[PDB]
């Protein structure tokens, strides 16, 4: 049993979003669906249902009338389509399959919208390193971009220990983001260390190699 | 329909029995449970009340009748530190969920590790002065970061961020940045990191002066 949601994004307030899930590896007709949200600040929030005939249907009392939820059989398909969009909508969305009871035993990975007026924006990534002998501790600092989320790596990834990315932190429509990477002395400068930065809405994908420096 | 949990958070050593609730403001239809470890959807856990998931261990316990349901584990484990959220239906919506309990890992008393970065040379160039500190792998998870310049504190354009539990650790980290105009940086020779933790009375201090470096 497979559930796959898409259809996120960044969205003007006001605005209108259509949401898909795709499930596979059940009889879809068979089931009834839900849609759920998560918000840090809100937490769990349940948005609506739909019968397996689409006979039933019932709607977050936040959401009714600027809320659509739908199902395509054939298709294996579950839709939930936004209008109206405000700031209290920004969450992560999961579909869910409902169970007797319910309860659900299968969730999506979720996909995450944003709806804000804030443009968007690339990050500037900034390689940290030591000032001027038993450890080595480096960063990469990443600030200035939105939305949120970005992606930070080091060495490709190849580099796993060790390693601390911190949350992102929004100040006046921009978010700053860091990376502290520990290795041994022996390990660097020695060989290579660089941060990897992705960023999916600008698009952007640079690489910072931290590099020791005087004058 | 209102869902209450407590504790908010708590926190369990290894090897040792713990209960968590959730208060309902009117007789429930079903209670369910389910565990979510940050950064992933949340997993089945616990359905009608008392009922495992296929794969849950033998250590959960779900129980409760009429307005009152718990959660225990027999003893505490590494794998299990993770959200914990209740949800029920009554057969009318909305299906309402708890705020959830979060569950931390108990463990000994650690003392940070402190670096600090001064502004990077792509950054000037670009005309802004951003000065970092990071403080990794300390416990209990409270911290205070203090920043001073030339001597003088500094509470302003400050942004501090925090990790979870460490894997393997167990520990946190807390990350502490300074912003500043690269004018105003050039006004002050000497930048401090201060970090006040349970485990010393004395804060530890790093820094650097611009000049050198
Ligand atoms: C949100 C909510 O209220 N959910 C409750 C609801 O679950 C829905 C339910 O739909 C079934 C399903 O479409 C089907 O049942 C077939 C099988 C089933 O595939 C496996 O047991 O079960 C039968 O053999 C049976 O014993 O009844 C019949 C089979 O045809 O058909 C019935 C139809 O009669 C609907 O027209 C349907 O049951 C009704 O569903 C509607 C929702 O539109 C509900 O309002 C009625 O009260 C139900 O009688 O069951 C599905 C099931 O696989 C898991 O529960 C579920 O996915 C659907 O969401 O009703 C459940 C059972 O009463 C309840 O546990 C849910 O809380």
């Amino acid at each position: 049993v497979q559930l796959v949601e898409s259809g996120g994004g960044l969205v003007q307030p006001g605005g209108s979003r259509k949401l898909s899930c795709a499930a596979s590896g059940f009889t879809f007709r068979r089931f009834g669906m839900h849609w759920v949200r998560q918000s840090p600040e809100k937490g769990l929030e349940w948005v609506a249902y739909i019968g397996g005939g689409s006979s039933t249907i019932y709607y977050a009392d936040t959401v009714k009338g600027r809320f659509t939820i739908s199902r395509d059989n054939p298709k294996n398909t579950l839709f939930l389509q936004m209008t109206s969009l405000r700031s209290e909508d920004t969450a992560m969305y999961y579909c869910t399959r409902d169970e007797t009871g319910s309860w659900f035993a299968y969730w999506g990975q979720g996909t995450l919208v944003t709806v804000s007026a804030a443009k968007t924006t690339a990050p500037s990534v900034y390689p940290l390193a030591p000032v001027c002998g038993s450890s080595v501790t480096l960063g990469c600092l990443v600030k200035g971009y939105f939305p949120e989320p970005v992606t930070l790596t080091w060495n490709s990834g190849s580099l796993s220990s060790g390693v601390h990315t911190f949350p992102a932190v929004l100040q006046s429509d921009l978010y700053t983001l860091s990376s502290s990477v520990t290795v041994t002395s022996s390990t660097w400068p020695s060989q290579s260390i660089t941060c990897n930065v992705a960023h999916p809405a600008s698009s952007t994908k640079v690489d910072k190699k931290i590099e020791p420096r005087v004058p | 329909i209102v869902l209450s949990q407590s504790p908010a958070i708590m926190s369990a050593s290894p090897g040792e029995k713990v209960t968590m609730t959730c208060s309902a403001s009117s007789s429930v239809r079903y209670m369910h449970w389910y565990q979510q470890k940050s950064g992933t959807s949340p997993k089945r856990w616990i359905y009608d009340t008392s009922k495992l998931a296929s794969g849950v261990p033998t250590r959960f316990s779900g129980s409760g009748s009429g307005t009152s349901y718990s959660l225990p584990i027999s003893s505490m484990e590494a794998e299990d530190g993770a959200s914990y959220y209740c949800q029920q239906w009554n057969g009318y919506p909305p299906l309402t969920f708890g705020g959830g309990t979060k569950l931390e890992m108990k463990r000994a008393d650690a003392a940070p590790t402190v670096s600090i970065f001064p502004p990077s040379s792509e950054q000037l160039t670009s005309g802004g002065a951003s000065v970092v500190c990071f403080l990794n792998n300390f416990y209990p998870k409270d911290i205070n970061v203090k920043w001073k310049i030339d001597g003088s504190e500094r509470q302003n354009g400050v942004l501090n961020s925090w990790t979870d539990q460490d894997s393997k650790d167990s520990t946190y980290s807390m990350s502490s940045t300074l912003t500043l105009t690269k004018d105003e940086y050039e006004r002050h020779n000497s930048y401090t990191c201060e970090a006040t933790h349970k485990t010393s009375t004395s804060p530890i201090v790093k820094s650097f002066n611009r000049n050198e470096c």
